[PDB]
């Protein structure tokens, strides 16, 4: 979940690249 | 950039900045 | 909704508002 | 359009999306 | 106003339409 | 996609809602 | 406030910022 | 309206405040 | 506008509305 | 910086303009 | 160029998102 | 500056970081 990897826990912007379509 | 967890509309903002017109799933 | 173009982060914001906690797919 | 609490800028954006150029009042 | 009806209370499409000119 | 429908052209709320989860 | 044009969401956002609690009438 | 004054043309802070409550 | 504390995004948006393409240092 | 002046303290129009380049 | 131009308020928002309270130079 | 780099043309995330204080 993007929320666990980014809201519940700290994530970097580069990590979001894996969530693009 | 050394930001902590992104929540709510802030996470959405970050997704668009990185993904752009590639699209993304917000779920 | 109204008769106007929704582009860029404005379109993503529209999705965020209309879909709420259900989330959405920007594709 | 999901029912939810809309505050601040999001409420302003919601009114613009729904009303558009009809114009609107914010109070 | 609309903030009391939509932010403090729960908002809805129908309510938003009522504040259009 | 949603950008062709809502940004290039004008879309309705119904169309927009089609992209909600 | 200054020089540039303000349209759509940006105009309503500028109104929200400038007027604040007083509210405003987008017309 | 405000659109004609601030979008079509360039308006000043004073003009923008004309629309506050 | 309204004499009150301007923080975060509120402050960044206020500086853009006031300074525009004149630029500014947000520190 | 401007953050300390406008966020921690109060600042008006001519205070923000002082920070434009 | 799936990623579009960042101008006006959108460029300032992106800078704040990336830089944070530490600050940034809009020039 | 960053404007000409990101608005006129297209820039990347690392170019933005170049303008952080
Ligand atoms: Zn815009």
């Amino acid at each position: 979940g993007i929320v666990e990897q980014c809201c519940t826990s700290i994530c970097s912007l580069y990590q979001l690249e894996n969530y693009c379509n | 950039f050394v930001n902590q967890h992104l929540c709510g509309s802030h996470l959405v903002e970050a997704l668009y900045l990185v993904c752009g017109e590639r699209g993304f799933f917000y779920t």
